[PDB]
RNA sequence: AAACUCCAUAUAUAUAAUUUUAAUUAUAUAUAAUUUUAUAUUAUUUAAUAUAAAGAAAGGAAUUAAGACAAAUCAUAAUGAUCCUUAUAAUAUGGGUAAUAGACGUGCUAUAAUAAAAUGAUAAUAAAAUUAUAUAAAAUAUAUUUAAUUAUAUUUAAUUAAUAAUAUAAAACAUUUUAAUUUUUAAUAUAUUUUUUUAUUAUAAAUAUGAAUUAUAAUCUGAAAUUCGAUUAUAUGAAA
């Protein structure tokens, strides 16, 4: 008893999936530029076609938000959080960070601007939005014979596609092989004529090596291969980002069972296991401006892990493996995770937000007419908890009180 | 120092740039519930004074909604020393009233303090 | 050594002593100190640094006390054997303490020193009346 | 826990020689429980009372010279006596 | 010996101007209650904000006017309420509404409405109820128009006139 | 009757070397209201409404008279009369009070998505009360490959108590899941909705509700668990 226009999900499904963005203001707003961010230092940003394009495809822009509110997510540049990130992402000589913060503070978006960045900087992205997909068992999986880990031949199909997408192919083919490659044919057309697919070293390409379709069993074989073949090369920066790793650092053991039933841990995959050895000075990229940016979710659980990997809490060494798995503390302090705190915002950054989304036409006829505007920007501040912007969005619009 | 139900709310109200902490930690974080808030910033909303005035709640006793309410209650009387004239235009409101409103006790026959248990005629 | 006394009863209680040392205030040196705190286990507090036990075994109070006395002298000379036993790679467990600060409740948090006033404070009002009595 | 097994369990044995307590790391059923158990049958004796209290029967010993009335006693006396009078007495006991 | 400050009686004054600000939108927050079941406040403040916000993305204009409005058209102005009369007929009369009882007979019939809708999620529902009501299609407008009809009928009946 | 009374409230004073700390408290002693004042608008100097300014000022408990109902109690206990005195008095071992056609009250749990379940350790937020016929912490072991949870066992740290324990309150709020529901899934492509979209293929009246009833295995208390107790596990899964 349902039509194809009719809303069936629930509420923050609908919000992020039914396109009640169509009915919206068009708003000529400023680009996001690095090289430029001294134009447009604390004002909103519109991204650029090319960064929405990949963004999209990487999956930073996210469902609990309310990128509804307009024609297209936007962002604010900071001074404090933004900018600065970027700024020690360019200088450090490691560039390996953890973006960590209170719950709604803007780690996504944060995340969303440094792949903006990267995209214009000329870089491939590898984003892993949401390991809860690969980490918690709702997709095949197997026991790999060559790589003693368990592959995820599902996910895998998908992140490879992501990267595929995310990214240009004029950056992505400026990189030849440097190993050959065989691989198992799974196409509807040439399946009897073509059973195995090759790649040879100088005269095949990364591109290529990226549309290959296998089955299953070799498609954990292609994404290792894949990672090798990026840490190889030398032309094009590598930025790897995982957003929501606490649920990572946290769910240890996956709810996959091996043939005794019993579960597997996280290191036993091959996905969890890669993202380990990438994060860690294991898989080093050849390139520099090869980075890997990590992201907690307010979201997951909270346990002494991330804080005892980090400057933060000494090592108890009597508390449970639940609440500390030393092993990924170890992995961290190896590979040197410099963590990046995310401020909350000032007064005048609220104020502008606060203008913004008069101008677009978000705010309540009551909070606009009739009413000082700074005496309701100290209001918004107020009922934010100080400039949890996520927290002001929601008092702004979904308060109705 | 503010009450109401079981909380108590000692409140340290001072004139820097308005901003919160309630029992050591973010406004946000300790009350969930935006009208918690909402009811918190009242007094300062009466005034136009939401903004000039830091507050340093520190609460005590009862669950949220109430504890929000007595530093609401604590927040008008500390507000009340740094203007008297105000202190008329907050009573109107009705923030400088202490809100008695008490939980019944079980009495004896009764379930709970009103609600008797089923009646039978017959 | 807290002796307690029931006066016009007589309660199972009066015989309870209870010994409460600082640990840092017995005379050990540091290995031993170490050794001393993992064998006294939940007895060893860590925040305050005390270590105290009551004994009931005994009939009578001053039994008691010469028991609890002689537990200590025997705790002491653990801690200064170290002769093929030095307890120097097992950590510190507080748990039990972790527990009972979770049991009660905490007030850590304080008033921001960056967000005091003193300008805004008020300032000494002159009272000419008490200054001119003031010729002492 | 990182730190080992053994140790621990040395620790915790050294532990029990210090104090009295035992130490069972095997964990089986020892019957400590049912020794251990404060025994509490002299409370339970005193619950009705001090028997040796002062009765109406000690008030004649103490002080003969006070010729004392038991109420209660009489009373009682005086109902058998009326019992008896009126034929409603007790029937004489059995022996066999 | 008082002595008020320049600026603080600066302060007063510019105060005194200003009226007393409202703690609560009174019909919003009647409606919650209502919506409410087991002193579950908040649950019954978030279904119907996500409401209104559905609401507001679906067309753009402000959803708590959109919806004040929206009852307004709704709420039967009076009710034809039954009385026994003397033990006799039952003569029906007009009897005029309180704004509450107005919009409490506009409410049950929204959410009666947004029970036919599909969706797993009430605050959808809603939501979607609302938006059609803004723009102008509903059974509850139908049976508003034959409840004034029927208060149409027994003119006279009301006593004081 | 009201009032004095108790609880709770507001204020003041006292005391607490602010390690028995919670001073945001506890407890003795006061004071405080069955609130006051004024302007008006109706009805006749007052009384209800409204407005204003002054106040923390708003409840609950106990107390339920005279008479009556030959209301209830001789099974709390006692006493009158009457009846039993090798028995209608007294002690032990077992059984019964828990029997089951229909019926009648009180409750509990339910019949799923404005509602159920997993999870949430710098442990979100209480109060009141108990612990020398005790309260039992941490930790080890087994159920259970990690560990947590829950349940037992092992063994008693602390305290007979503003000091330790019972006891990290729970709803809340947040992510995840949820059959009925082809209102979803997974194979392909697809893409500026990517924890997602579109296209084409295949996915065909009690559940992934409920927890009655029963089978087996363990555990707990006790000397003893068959009639006849309480847990846990693996199955069973009515009715609704
Ligand atoms: N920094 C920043 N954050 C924003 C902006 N606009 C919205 N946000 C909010 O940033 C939030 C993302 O916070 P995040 O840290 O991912 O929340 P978490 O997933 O709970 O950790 C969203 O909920 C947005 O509402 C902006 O311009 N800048
Ligand atoms: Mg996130
Ligand atoms: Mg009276
Ligand atoms: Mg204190
Ligand atoms: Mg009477
Ligand atoms: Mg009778
Ligand atoms: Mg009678
Ligand atoms: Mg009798
Ligand atoms: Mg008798
Ligand atoms: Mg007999
Ligand atoms: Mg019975
Ligand atoms: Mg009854
Ligand atoms: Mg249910
Ligand atoms: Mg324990
Ligand atoms: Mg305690
Ligand atoms: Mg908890
Ligand atoms: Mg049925
Ligand atoms: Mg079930
Ligand atoms: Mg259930």
């Amino acid at each position: 008893r349902v039509t194809p226009g009719s809303l069936y999900k629930n509420w923050t499904n609908t919000t992020h999936t039914a396109q009640l963005q169509q009915t919206a203001v068009p708003l000529a707003l400023p680009i996001f530029n690095f090289d430029d961010i001294s134009k447009t230092l604390n004002k909103v940003v519109s991204y650029s076609n090319k960064q929405y394009k990949s963004l999209h495809h990487l999956g930073s822009f996210k469902k609990s938000q309310f990128n509804e509110l307009f024609q297209k997510p936007v962002c604010l540049v900071r001074e404090d959080a933004t900018n600065s990130f970027l700024k020690k992402l360019v200088s450090h000589p490691v560039k390996k960070f953890i973006i960590t913060g209170e719950p709604g503070v803007g780690k996504t978006v944060l995340l969303s601007q440094a792949h903006a960045y990267a995209v214009d900087s000329k870089q491939i992205i590898i984003n892993i939005s949401y390991p809860e997909l690969f980490l918690n068992g709702r997709n095949d999986f197997s026991y790999d014979d060559d790589l003693k880990l368990f592959i995820q031949p599902m996910y895998l199909k998908k992140l490879i596609r992501k990267i595929l997408k995310a990214n240009d192919p004029a950056l992505l083919k400026s990189i030849e092989l440097s190993k050959d490659y065989k691989f198992s044919n799974a196409n509807p057309k040439n399946a009897s004529v073509k059973p195995f697919v090759t790649l040879n070293k100088t005269k095949n390409t990364v591109l290529d090596l990226l549309s290959v379709m296998t089955h299953p069993h070799n498609r954990g074989k292609l994404m290792k291969a894949i990672i090798d073949e990026l840490s190889v090369q030398s032309k094009v920066p590598i930025m790897f980002t995982v957003d929501n790793f606490s649920k990572v650092l946290t769910t240890a053991y996956s709810a996959y069972r091996n043939t005794e039933n019993k579960q597997i841990y996280s290191l036993d995959l091959q996905m969890g296991k890669l993202m380990m050895d990438i994060i860690s000075g294991e898989t080093k990229f050849a390139n520099g401006e090869s980075s890997t940016i990590l992201a907690i979710s307010g979201v997951d659980r909270t346990n002494k892990t991330l804080p005892v990997a980090l400057g933060k809490i000494p090592v108890d060494p009597y508390v449970t493996r639940y609440h500390y798995e030393p092993k990924f503390v170890e992995l961290l302090q190896k590979g040197n995770v410099t963590e990046f705190e995310v401020p909350k915002l000032n007064k005048q950054e609220v104020n502008e937000l606060i203008d913004y989304y008069k101008q677009s036409n978000v705010l309540l006829d009551k909070d606009i007419t009739g009413k000082k505007w700074e005496n309701l920007i100290d209001e918004k501040y107020f009922l934010s908890g100080n400039g949890n912007p996520r927290e002001l969005l929601k008092s702004l619009v979904l308060s109705h009180r | 120092v503010g009450k109401r139900k079981s909380s108590t709310a000692k409140v340290f109200v001072v004139r820097g740039t308005g901003e919160i902490l309630v029992n050591g930690r973010q406004l946000n974080d300790y009350f969930l519930k935006m009208k918690d808030r909402e009811s918190i910033m009242y007094p300062l909303q009466v005034i136009e004074s939401v903004g000039k005035y830091n507050i340093f709640a520190t609460t005590s006793g009862g669950g949220p909604t109430g504890q929000a309410e007595s530093i609401m209650h604590a927040i008008a009387k500390a507000l009340v020393v740094f203007n008297p004239l105000l202190k008329s235009r907050l009573h109107k409101a009705g923030v400088l009233t202490r809100d008695y409103r008490h939980v019944e006790r079980k009495k004896p026959g009764k379930k709970k303090a009103r609600k008797m248990p089923t009646w039978v005629k017959r | 050594y807290r002796y307690t006394s029931y006066v016009g009863e007589e309660h199972p209680n009066s015989r309870k002593v209870v010994l409460s040392v600082k640990t840092k205030e017995l005379g050990l040196e540091e290995k031993s100190l170490h050794k001393f705190r993992i064998l006294a286990r939940s007895r060893y507090d860590h925040t305050t640094d005390i270590f105290k036990m009551s004994s009931d075994k005994f009939e009578h109070a001053s039994q008691n006390a010469r028991y609890l006395h002689d537990i200590l002298q025997r705790l002491l000379a653990e801690s200064k054997d170290l002769t093929e036993d030095d307890f120097s790679d097992v950590p510190l467990d507080t748990r039990h303490t972790i527990a009972k600060s979770l049991r009660k409740k905490k007030r850590d948090y304080e008033f921001p020193e960056h967000w005091k006033r003193p300008e805004d404070a008020p300032k000494k009002k002159f009272d000419i009346v008490d200054q001119l009595l003031s010729t002492l | 826990m990182n730190v080992p097994k053994a140790r621990l369990l040395k620790v915790a044995e050294l532990s029990a020689k210090i104090f009295d307590q035992n130490f069972n790391p095997s964990g089986i059923r020892t019957g400590s429980k049912i020794l251990n158990e404060r025994l509490k049958g002299p409370s339970v004796a005193s619950y009705y009372g001090n028997p040796d209290i002062l009765k109406f029967r000690h008030l004649k010993t103490l002080y003969p010279d006070i010729e004392f009335v038991d109420l209660e006693e009489q009373y009682r006396l005086s109902m058998v006596e009326a019992k008896k009078r009126r034929g409603k007495g007790a029937p004489k006991k059995m022996k066999k | 010996k008082i002595k008020p400050t320049a600026e603080q009686l600066a302060q007063w004054e510019a105060l005194k101007s200003v009226p007393i600000p409202p703690r609560k939108n009174a019909t919003l927050d009647h409606i919650t209650n209502m919506i409410m079941r087991h002193g579950k406040k908040e649950k019954a403040q978030t279904i119907l904000s996500r409401a209104l916000y559905l609401v507001y993305c679906q067309t753009r204009q402000d959803p708590i006017q959109a919806l004040e409005k929206s009852l307004d058209e709704l709420a039967p102005l009076m009710m034809t309420k039954t009385f026994n009369t003397g033990v006799a007929k039952a003569s029906v009369i007009p009897v005029p509404l309180n704004k509450r009882q107005r919009n409490r007979i506009a409410w049950n019939w929204i959410v009666q409405s947004a029970n036919q809708r599909v969706s797993s999620d009430f605050a959808v529902r809603l939501g979607e109820e609302l938006t059609a009501i803004a723009k102008g299609t509903s059974s509850a407008f139908e049976k508003r128009d034959q409840i004034h009809k029927t208060a149409i009928a027994h003119r006279a009946y009301i006593q004081l006139k």
